[PDB]
């Protein structure tokens, strides 16, 4: 889902925020993987792994259907959960995309969330891309 | 009125409703059509979440239109 950029932004992307100390978890997983700095601009979110290497990564906004917030108990600070759109195809393989799982979680390690959160709202809500 | 509404399988599930008709009413009509129990449902149109209580005009829905149904985890 993610695909490998530059880092560089587009003629008319600008960064809104960026957060160090992010990892991304893929489905239910709980320990892969990877930790991080976290870049939301208007068109795209863009993952940039600690040390380099390599990386960067990023999807379209456009890709994410819903996002919500989800508890750790009686912790400190709340994952990011997004719902990505799905690929399709190419025909032949499949199998079913119903045992597999459609989301990825942000842990904020390095606090920020509620700010991000904030800020991923507002880019999903004014479509300025 | 026919109004659409993707999964996350890429499955596009084609419902008959009227403006008049409850979000509650539409996630029942998909437990009908899908199996998917209302409780598990959630629906996007626009990028906001629907409420229960609330009609289609009142979000504006129309013939032809597209929302997306997300489970809860």
């Amino acid at each position: 889902r993610f695909v490998w950029t530059s880092g560089l932004l587009e003629i008319n992307e600008t960064l809104v925020i960026q957060q160090r100390g992010v990892r991304i978890y893929d489905g239910e997983e709980k320990i892969k993987f990877d930790a991080g700095t976290l870049l939301l601009s208007t068109h795209r979110l863009i993952w940039r792994d600690q040390k380099n290497h390599e990386c960067c990564m990023a999807i379209l906004l456009s890709q994410i259907v819903f996002i919500e917030e989800q508890a750790a108990g009686i912790g400190k600070s709340a994952k990011i959960v997004v719902h990505l759109h799905p690929a399709p195809p190419n025909k032949e393989p499949g199998p079913f995309q119903s045992s597999k799982n459609s989301y990825i979680k942000l842990s904020f390690k390095e606090h920020g969330q509620i700010e991000f959160y904030r800020r991923l709202s507002e880019e999903m809500t004014q479509r300025r891309w | 009125m026919q109004i659409f509404v993707k999964t996350l399988t890429g499955k596009t599930i084609t419902l008959e409703v009227e403006p008049s008709d409850t979000i509650e009413n539409v996630k029942a009509k998909i437990q009908d059509k899908e199996g998917i129990p209302p409780d598990q449902q959630r629906l996007i149109f626009a990028g906001k979440q629907l409420e229960d209580g609330r009609t289609l005009s009142d979000y504006n829905i129309q013939k032809e239109s597209t929302l997306h149904l997300v489970l809860r985890l």
